[PDB]
């Protein structure tokens, strides 16, 4: 029932610092507790501390004093993580938990990239097959290349395309990323029916939409 | 720091199955928790106080244990539980997290959709000229592609990028893309994708001319 | 405090309540909650348990007339996780007092 939003993914210089932010949306719960939790390179979870927002106490995680600070604010059931003078290490998925009791609710986690890096916004290269094809389902993509930072976020045909779509992890190369998808459709609907891959950065504004003509 | 430790780190079960994970606490705790997390999503309660099931988790799905020795088990083994799962605790800060177990589910044996694509005219007029190929829906996920830019071989410019296993059809994904100058791609004229796989006798090729 | 006797400090037990939510909540909470009882004399009372109770009522009114004096607020939460761990300190105090 309740939702728990967190804000965009954060792109800082090493030795400054970000505040990233998390509300209950359509929260009846009057208290519940807040977990913060850092996830590195997609693998291990550490719990960096918590608050009971209504009203007060915080806890933390020795590892992390002097690194966050956690601090609420429900004129607007509003949690904040303030990470303080980053570095590499602290480039993660920062993650928003609410528990009160049997419930639980995590957010959908914020990335943190620290570098120094530009953030150029992403080429978008469409795919489509040679000469000939067609065995009984036709294969397209697209490709995006020459971004920074992380994340970006593919849809086909605006999210209305979700069978056989594989979109997969961007992969770093001298200092910028790339990414492609692929969506697989009947024999007889391309290019009869126009398809699109949309591709989204966060970072650098950008929305864009390249449709599929065959080469 | 109630150190809780995993296993098996990475586990694959054949449908079906009983499957039984294990996570062994340092030090004695009241209650375990466990998340479920796939690729893509936030880590998810899965269960909670040792036993009970969090919302929406299938009831195959059970836990058990006391005091240093916690287990999750799944009575059943199906497609969309292969995941990483997690324990987790809360008897004294700092709360801690397991390192994760692994599960995989066996299915049978199948062959990659090979397909590759000649770059657009945006690319090439950008400066650019990067051929892409996709391996698509393979199972088991040990793969390896080769680059023929007229029959010989190449890796530095080479970017390989893989799924975790689908939770509909059980099944593993690539990406390579060889990326070149306008200058160099315009050089040659024939490019070939090499796939080589269990399910196939010989390293299944795609390729193509410079004509479409 | 008047007709009161106030005990000594003691070391706050921890009350178990059969979630882990409601222990972890306890335990971060618990630095909030009282450490020594206010309770009216031994010989007013016929039985422990009529001693307990008002302790409990007692102890409970004290804090919360001066932690709201502070600036603090306690959820209705609080008030039943004070009632569990004053209970015990209450008993304890009965028993230092007969020994």
């Amino acid at each position: 029932e309740v939702q728990l939003q967190q804000s965009g993914p954060e792109l800082v210089k090493p030795g400054s610092s970000v505040k990233i932010s998390c509300k209950a949306s359509r929260n009846t719960f009057t208290d519940y507790n807040l977990d913060w939790v850092k996830q590195s390179h997609g693998k291990t979870l550490e719990w960096i501390g918590n608050v009971y927002p209504n009203n007060g106490v915080t806890g933390y995680n020795q590892k992390f004093r002097g690194k966050a600070t956690l601090t609420v604010d429900k004129s607007s059931s509003t949690a904040y993580m303030e990470l303080h003078s980053l570095t590499s290490e602290d480039s993660a998925v920062y993650y928003c938990a609410l528990y009160y009791y049997d419930v639980s609710y995590w957010g959908q986690g914020t990335l943190v990239t620290v570098s120094s890096a530009k953030t150029t916004p992403p080429s978008v290269y469409p795919l489509a097959p040679g000469s000939a094809a067609q065995t009984n389902s036709v294969t397209l993509g697209c490709l995006v290349k020459g971004y920074f930072p992380e994340p970006v976020t593919v849809t086909w045909n605006s999210g209305s395309l979700s069978s056989g779509v594989h979109t997969f992890p961007a992969v770093l190369q001298s200092d910028l990323y790339t990414l492609s998808s692929s969506v697989t459709v009947p024999s007889s609907t391309w290019p009869s029916q126009s398809v699109t891959c949309n591709v989204a950065h966060p970072a650098s504004s950008t929305a864009v939409d390249k449709k599929i003509a065959p080469a | 720091q109630i150190v809780l430790t995993q296993s098996p780190a990475i586990m694959s079960a054949s449908p079906g199955e009983k499957v039984t994970m294990t996570c062994s606490a340092s030090s004695s705790v009241s209650y375990m928790h466990w998340y479920q997390q796939k690729s893509g999503t936030s880590p998810k309660r899965w269960i909670y106080d040792t036993s009970k099931l969090a919302s929406g988790v299938p009831a195959r799905f059970s836990g058990s244990g006391s005091g240093t020795s916690y287990s999750l088990t799944i009575s059943s083994m199906e497609a969309e539980d292969a995941a990483t799962y997690f324990c987790h605790q809360w008897r004294s800060n700092p709360y801690t997290f397991g390192g994760g177990t692994k599960l995989e589910i066996k299915r049978a044996d199948a062959a990659p959709t090979v397909s590759i694509f000649p770059p657009s005219s945006e690319q090439l007029t950008g400066g650019g000229a990067s051929v892409v190929c996709f391996l698509n829906n393979f199972y088991p996920k040990d793969i390896n592609v080769k680059w023929k830019i007229d029959g010989s071989e190449r890796q530095n410019g080479v970017l390989n990028s893989w799924t975790d296993q689908d939770s509909k059809d059980s099944t593993y994904s690539m990406s390579s893309t060889l990326t070149l100058t306008k200058d160099e791609y315009e050089r040659h004229n024939s490019y070939t994708c090499e796939a080589t796989h269990k399910t196939s006798t010989s390293p299944i090729v795609k390729s193509f001319n410079r004509n479409e | 405090l008047g007709g009161y006797m106030l005990g000594s400090a003691m070391s706050r037990p921890i009350i178990h309540f059969g979630s882990d939510y409601e222990d972890r909540y306890y335990r971060e909470n618990m630095h909030r909650y009282p450490n020594q009882v206010y309770y009216r004399p031994m010989d007013e009372y016929s039985n422990q348990n009529n001693f307990v109770h008002d302790c409990v009522n007692i102890t409970i009114k004290q804090h919360t007339v001066t932690t709201t004096t502070k600036g603090e607020n306690f959820t209705e939460t609080d008030v039943k996780m004070m009632e569990r761990v004053v209970e015990q300190m209450c008993i304890t105090q009965y028993e230092r007092e007969s020994q």
